[PDB]
């Protein structure tokens, strides 16, 4: 019984940044070796564990929270960041425990891409996770950029530890 | 490739643009020494390693600051930052900066 | 952690050239190995970076397709090979002190000792 990272990073569609959806993984092997050995990944960062170590221990569950943006935000998906993404899209908790997993979509997201959307004008700043539909612009993409503004497809994959079994375990 | 002065008798400066320091990515500074390979002095914005050194960004600029003519570090000093330009991720080292 | 790299050598202009790179002191906290190459007089210049893990690689455009980095992970090592200058190559390792892993803003904290070419 392996998770279902399938799921998350082969799928077709991806949710916008102003609005990200998540998977929510539990009772599953979580065997990451898929994951941190893949060629498709530009970049891979965790935060409190070692990417070697995450199939030596074990989560209550873990959070899949996947979307869109522009390359050169990816540096804001991060703990302690700030920014247009790190205040009012996705807000990141400045003690995240968790890996972070971004690759270059120019060849799936680009077009000839008026579909994602950020925002651009938010009253106050969000807290940790709280995604919020409600202004919007869209990102527009070309196959014609440069690597900051191509398209880069984002998975956060958070690690709850809770007084539970802790039932997500690597092999 | 970030803009430096050939030399400094202080601080040493790094010019870009928005596309590698003002695009808010972390500007790395190190120390050569002939003969050797470069040692990091700074990593981030300005966090270092064990064993005089500070630095700050503004706008599409970063400055390294050295404080004391101390010995004679007459080390060619360099800036890395990441470019978000071209058809794809590279590294940037700038011109050079003698001391 | 070390990074011991080959020693200078020869080639006739035109040819080729196998630098290794071996990570040595530990390998516990490298994901990636870059190479950085500087001429005589110069500065450096970022050639391409290899993630250990997947074996992908990067390379600076200027240099694209005459380039390529093998990450050999049984024994520890990354080789940087040029096909068809008299620069100095330097291995490096991958680092940041906020996250464990590979990204843009980390940087190249232990280096090795350079190993020149010349024709
Ligand atoms: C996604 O699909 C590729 C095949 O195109 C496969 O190699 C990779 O392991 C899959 N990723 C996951 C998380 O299943």
């Amino acid at each position: 019984n392996l998770c279902p990272f399938g799921e998350v990073f082969n799928a077709t569609r991806f949710a916008s940044v102003y609005a990200w959806n998540r998977k929510r993984i539990s009772n599953c092997v979580a065997d990451y070796s898929v994951l941190y050995n893949s060629a498709s990944f530009s970049t891979f960062k965790c935060y409190g564990v070692s990417p070697t170590k995450l199939n030596d221990l074990c989560f209550t569950n873990v959070y899949a929270d996947s979307f869109v943006i522009r390359g050169d935000e990816v540096r804001q998906i991060a703990p302690g960041q700030t920014g247009k993404i790190a205040d009012y899209n996705y807000k990141l908790p400045d003690d995240f425990t968790g890996c972070v997993i971004a690759w270059n979509s120019n060849n799936l997201d680009s077009k000839v891409n008026y579909n994602y959307l950020y925002r651009l004008f938010r009253k106050s700043n969000l807290k940790p996770f709280e995604r919020d539909i409600s202004p919007l612009q869209s990102y527009g993409f070309q196959p014609t950029n440069g690597v900051g503004y191509q398209p880069y497809r984002v998975v956060v994959l958070s690690f709850e530890l809770l007084h539970a079994p802790a039932t997500v375990c690597g092999p | 490739v970030l803009t430096q002065p050939p030399s400094v008798s202080v601080t040493i400066s790094c010019t870009g643009s928005n596309s590698n320091i003002g695009a808010g990515y972390d500007v790395h500074w190190y120390q050569q020494l002939p003969g050797t390979a470069p040692k990091l002095l700074i990593c981030g914005n300005s966090n270092r390693p064990s064993g005089r050194f500070s630095g700050s960004k503004s706008g599409t600029s970063a400055s390294l600051a050295i404080t004391g003519l101390q010995a004679e570090d007459e080390a060619d000093y360099y800036c890395q930052s990441y470019d978000s330009s071209l058809s794809g991720p590279n590294w940037v080292f700038g011109g050079g900066t003698k001391l | 952690v070390q990074l011991v790299q080959s020693g200078a050598e020869v080639k006739k202009p035109g040819s080729s050239v196998k630098v290794s790179c071996k990570a040595s002191g530990g390998i516990f906290n490298t994901y990636t190995i870059s190479w950085v190459r500087q001429a005589p007089g110069q500065g450096l210049e970022w050639m391409g970076r290899i993630i250990l893990m997947s074996g992908m690689a990067n390379y600076a455009q200027k240099i694209q397709g005459r380039v390529t980095i093998t990450a050999d992970k049984s024994t520890s090592t990354a080789y940087m090979e040029l096909t068809s200058d008299t620069a100095v190559y330097y291995c490096a390792r991958g680092f940041n002190g906020n996250y464990y892993g590979w990204g843009d803003d980390d940087a190249f904290d232990i280096w090795g000792q350079g190993t020149l070419v010349t024709v």
